[PDB]
């Protein structure tokens, strides 16, 4: 996935 | 909404408590160091992002979009704060302060720094406070979709603005006409913040700045 | 001289300096090659130049400015000025750009050429529609616009700023808006100034990458206004 | 300059 779409769910 | 559910004094506390630290630069040039520094700034940013009330009752898909669209100007206007007190000067970080001379060794940077230097100076002389400065980053996020919750939370925000001018003894005729100031500069943000991404592009295709992957992805986006 | 007006002066001297919709030279009676949009949008763009050029003077506060800063504000200014004026015409035609009353771009159209462009230029237009934006805002807004191009004489646009300024706030209120809709509205307009900033910089690279391209034909005017921009 | 020109009147 996308870095930054990971960082906000995580 | 929590944005909605805020007074304008439990806003302003919720952005203060939201700020994400001064970084430092680091080793492992100019550009290797600022890449490995942004790179950095841009984790705590997404933190941050996740922290500004009424950000959270996006989708993750209005999320990405509105960060992916403002994050350049969200690091311009950060560090353009923190430069505010060294005149001529651009306070990258504590251990990293340059002038526009060091934007020479680039190309296409020098101009940037001109412009990032003059917007530092408009915010000095406009005696620029903490509690605005973080209004407007928010705002600078909620805004960078050029593309009703959020336009109800930029209301929000646009009140407690005013509310804080109104706490420090500004009259009304002078609320708006500042108000109006801050709100054109945040033009003068997103035209830097175009043209970094240029830069930065430039530079990706000339192969000669080797960008993290988070900043790849961030800049494929534009 | 320019902050010696009253708000509905400013606004009555904003409202005189207002340049004519323009026609394009497209033929109804023929076919239209779609290679020859940009063509004309090139030759109206060159021809609008000239009618804002005359309206920076008119004005108030732009004549008091040297004539090299008055330079340096077109030159920054100009495709975010055309940007507005297109958005502002394209009001009353939901899903189309009307750069000319005789020239209609459909999104179906951009992909021939600009789709990301045509998408935020209607976006733009359609919330000047959601919010109302009347003629008077109109011309305070791209007054400002004007005067907020450069970037890096200096007071003097600031105190024309904030008489821009108090006379949208007087409109505002004129109009029957409370003290909280007037901040909020004022607030939304310039917020909609950061888009418009944004769509003439991704305009300006478009019309580098025909330029250098070799597809639009333009004028000692539009190269030098373009060049502006590095 | 074409533009220095134009803005002259
Ligand atoms: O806080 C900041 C602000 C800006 C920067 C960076 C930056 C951004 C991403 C990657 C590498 C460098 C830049 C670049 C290069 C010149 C300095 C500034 C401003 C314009 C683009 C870095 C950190
Ligand atoms: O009123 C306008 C506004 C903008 C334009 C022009 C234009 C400007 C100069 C030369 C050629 C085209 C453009 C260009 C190209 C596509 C349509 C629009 C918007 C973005 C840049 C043309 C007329």
């Amino acid at each position: 996935h996308k870095i930054l779409h990971r960082l906000l769910q995580d | 909404s929590l944005a909605l559910s805020l007074t304008a004094d439990q806003m302003v506390s919720a952005l203060l408590d939201a700020e994400p630290p001064i970084l430092y630069s680091e080793y492992d040039s100019m550009m290797g160091l600022l890449t490995n520094l942004a790179d950095r700034e841009l984790v705590h940013m997404i933190n941050w992002a996740k922290r500004v009330p009424g950000f959270v009752d996006l989708t993750l898909h209005d999320q990405v979009h509105l960060l992916e669209c403002a994050w350049l100007e969200i690091l311009m206007i950060g560090l353009v704060w923190r430069s505010m007190e060294h005149p001529g000067k651009l306070l990258f970080a504590p251990n990293l302060l340059l002038d526009r001379n060091q934007g020479k060794c680039v190309e296409g940077m020098v101009e940037i720094f001109d412009m990032l230097l003059a917007t530092s100076s408009r915010f000095r002389m406009m005696n620029l406070q903490g509690e605005e400065f973080v209004c407007l980053k928010s705002i600078i996020l909620l805004n960078s979709g050029v593309y009703d919750h959020i336009h109800r939370v930029l209301d929000k925000i646009t009140d407690t603005l005013i509310h804080l001018m109104a706490k420090a003894g500004l009259t009304l005729q002078q609320q708006h006409q500042r108000l109006a100031q801050l709100l054109l500069i945040l033009s003068h943000i997103r035209h830097m913040s175009n043209k970094g991404m240029e830069h930065l592009y430039s530079m990706k295709c000339k192969n000669v700045v080797p960008l993290s992957d988070l900043l790849l992805e961030m800049l494929d986006a534009h």
